[PDB]
């Protein structure tokens, strides 16, 4: 499960 | 609490310095003490979009005599001057697997206005699930039958009609749904007259004491820029004071991480004092 990305 | 004024002269005074972006950045993204406990159980792990966006036990959304958990929050802004509530859900973009909850939710309630700032893929992946069907087909989700009656494109924004029917029941209800395709994930949006035309927008069409469902993809970032917008436009045209930081902590204290980035939060700082300075009179 991912993190919320605030990069590409 | 001084004034509106006075608030606009500390906030473009504290925009050039600038303190207003170093206080942002010292704001917790979580507010210390609130229990997590639901949104990490087994059964509801693969239910959360994001592994580090879920809602605090005491203010996540529960479905009317239904056990199933949904990654959702009640976000309720307050302007106590002007006696005045703007109630909000702020939710992710729901999953495959989550459609129904989602739906059960709006009927529940029976939410009149849904408003989604996200398209549904970025970059060749997918942001959140088509949860609504092309028109003219008919989506079952949970029990809920869907269908779209009306679909129209202006520049930023898809503006559609959708129809909810119970299934159990032959109940049914009308629901309408703004998504914002102009606005990019951990971005600004791509017009600033676009964003607060849609914000006035979104204003209008509110029914008394319902709360708007508001989503992104994780339902913070862009979610949390709209709710500080509304807040503020309620406030200008009060003339109460305007302290984004404590609308943005005002807003985390209910779902964590609200206003993802820095450029976000200046983005809506700006956004503010234009607005203040587009009515001011004299």
């Amino acid at each position: 499960f991912s993190a919320y990305p605030s990069e590409e | 609490a001084d004034t509106l004024e006075g608030s606009m002269a500390q906030l473009k005074k504290g925009l050039e310095s600038g303190t207003v972006l170093i206080q942002f950045e010292q704001l917790y993204r979580k507010k210390p003490g609130l229990a997590i406990t639901f949104a990490k159980l087994p059964q509801n792990l693969d239910k959360n979009r994001y592994k580090d966006v879920l809602p605090y036990d005491t203010t996540r959304v529960l479905l009317q005599g239904n056990e199933d958990y949904i990654n959702a929050s009640y976000v309720n802004m307050e302007i106590p001057a002007a006696n005045l509530v703007n109630k909000y859900i702020a939710t992710q973009g729901p999953l495959p697997h989550t459609c129904a909850q989602f739906w059960q939710v709006v009927w529940d309630q029976k939410l009149s206005l849904i408003v989604m700032l996200t398209t549904l893929t970025e970059r060749g992946r997918t942001k959140c699930h088509q949860y609504w069907p092309d028109p003219p087909d008919v989506m079952n989700h949970g029990g809920f039958h869907i269908q779209c009656q009306s679909e129209d494109c202006t520049i930023a924004y898809v503006s559609r009609e959708m129809l909810v029917t119970n299934t159990q029941t032959g109940e049914e209800h009308t629901v309408t749904h703004l998504q914002y395709v102009a606005w990019p994930a951990f971005g600004v949006p791509d017009d600033s007259s676009d964003f607060l035309e849609f914000v006035n927008y979104v204003r209008s069409l509110r029914v008394d004491s319902e709360p708007v469902l508001v989503h992104s993809s994780a339902g913070i970032g862009r979610t949390g820029v709209l709710v500080t917008m509304e807040t503020a436009m309620c406030l200008t045209e009060r003339n109460l004071p305007i302290y984004p930081l404590d609308i943005v902590r005002k807003m985390r204290d209910q779902r964590a991480g609200m206003v993802q980035t820095s450029s976000q939060y200046k983005f809506v700082c700006e956004a503010i004092l234009r607005v203040y300075e587009e009515g001011l009179v004299q």
